């Protein structure tokens, strides 16, 4: 019987507000070493995001945020987080709104009620070798509905360099438009968001968030939990269509749900008809 | 496209 | 007498720093907004691209000297406790090249002191002669990160403009800090001819040799109290001495109203 | 030298 080893104290070097252990208790791969782990997006070519100050539309709060009055919350209807900073149950899991976080130019102060991705990894994560998905990603806790988990963190690109790109395998669209559209590839430069899996029953949702800048060619991309979580749990999302009409030539999903939409028994049954 | 994306 | 703003910097630092008076009637300043990084204004495009980090490969703490951003600056300036060495140069000081994302070492190795933000325990607080000022609540051992001089970043050309040049700081074509409108706890140091702390150029996140980011060390051990100051240099002297003069009352004052006049007797 | 008072390392 195979032991289960931890290979890594923390994949994140120190770089997150908790350790992200990797443990593998299925075969002998080591500690995944071909990328590198960086905490926030990183630029390999010139992006000239909108960076001035003056251009940050911004609140005049001198409460904690809380209040309909919130310039901030307003940008996206009403702030979404509710006290304990989770998505209030209303939130619209379907199609997400864009959440416009509080910045250096709001009167505010920084712990103030609309903070919430700004202020990074607060649940307990784990790398770990799943059956037959490769690396995956677990939690060590339970998390409850509408919980920030972490940010799909990458080497941002153009549609076009993503359009040439050898490795397909972690590359995340940040505008599904035409034109002048940008990509987060989690090839070469990732966090831990490049080891979550594909599952047809989802448990995260990803979310377009501003926050030190609001220039909309750059969204960042945070994941929250779309239901309680259960201590153990593999984390997943559903990656889209635009995803597997492509891959599905080269593997068939192994996520084992009843719901299943991307398995060789879903794909062979839709082409019979 | 001509590889495969991610999206929401 | 009276504590009158919990945190001036809004929690946007590592700690709080509450602003005092007891001199007088003068209300904590609010002309400026705070901010904990430098601000842009206008397009400067400061070189982030990962791959033109000059990085290191250790797998240690980057406590030896084969540290490659180390040598960057001949050696590391750090000590263990993240305090510049006593044989630091601090009339001419070098240029520190912190590590970086792209290293490959941890996140706490010792090469990482001015990132980590402010440790030691500041007040800004009213002083007799020279406006507000900034304090120490602790005592403060020699070669001790204080804090970063903050606030937005423009052109030289754009600084030669500004109407108001008490808050500019010149990095190095160079280009400016002023902290008039966005700054830090830093834009209330002031200046004294016995000066108890050094500014130095660091380079962190980016290598922009265009943007060093100013940090304060202590240049010798500081009591509890004392106030914090550093020399402004004459760049800035020989522009403001027409307007005022020194205050800081030190018998080594080299730019008061008397020693400016007294060579003006040179003659 | 320049218009404005600066401060310098
Ligand atoms: C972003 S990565 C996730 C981390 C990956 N498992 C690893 O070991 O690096 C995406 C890749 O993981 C594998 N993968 C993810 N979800 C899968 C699924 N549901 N079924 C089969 N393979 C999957 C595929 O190789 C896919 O291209
Ligand atoms: C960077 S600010 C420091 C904070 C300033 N004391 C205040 O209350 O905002 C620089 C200005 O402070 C005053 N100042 C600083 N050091 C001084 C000194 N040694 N003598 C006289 N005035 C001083 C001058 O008005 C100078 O232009
Ligand atoms: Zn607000
Ligand atoms: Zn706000
Ligand atoms: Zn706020
Ligand atoms: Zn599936
Ligand atoms: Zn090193
Ligand atoms: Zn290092
Ligand atoms: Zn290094
Ligand atoms: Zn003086």
């Amino acid at each position: 019987i195979r032991t289960e080893k931890i290979i890594c104290r923390d994949v994140a070097r120190g770089y997150e507000n908790v350790p992200i252990p990797c443990v593998n208790g299925v075969d002998g791969e080591p500690c995944p070493e071909d990328y590198k782990y960086i905490s926030e997006n990183c630029e390999t070519s010139t992006m000239n995001i909108d960076r001035n100050i003056t251009h940050l539309q911004h609140c005049t709060c001198v409460d904690d945020c809380s209040s309909s009055n919130c310039l901030c919350g307003q940008l996206s209807i009403r702030c979404w987080y509710d006290k304990d900073g989770r998505l209030l149950q209303e939130f619209n899991k379907i199609e997400p709104p864009l959440i416009f976080e509080c910045n250096q130019a709001c009167s505010c102060w920084r712990n103030c009620k609309n903070r919430v991705v700004q202020s990074g990894i607060k649940v307990r994560l784990q790398l770990y070798r799943t059956a037959k998905m490769g690396w995956g990603v677990r939690a060590l806790q339970t998390i409850p509905q509408g919980t920030f988990i972490c940010e799909y963190v990458g080497e941002l690109i153009s549609d076009a360099e993503a359009d040439v790109r050898e490795d397909d395998s972690y590359l995340f669209d940040l505008d599904n438009k035409d034109g002048e559209v940008y990509c987060i590839d989690a090839r070469y430069y990732g966090n831990i968001s490049r080891f979550i899996n594909h599952l047809c029953d989802p448990n995260i949702i990803p979310v377009r968030v501003f926050m030190l800048h609001q220039d909309l060619r750059f969204p960042r991309i945070a994941f929250f939990s779309s239901r309680d979580i259960r201590t153990g749990e593999e984390l997943g999302f559903d990656y889209g269509d635009r995803f597997w009409d492509i891959k599905s030539k080269y593997f068939t999903c192994q996520c084992g749900s009843e719901k299943c939409k991307h398995s060789a028994e879903a794909i062979a049954l839709e082409q019979s008809r | 496209k001509q590889t495969a994306r991610l999206s929401t």
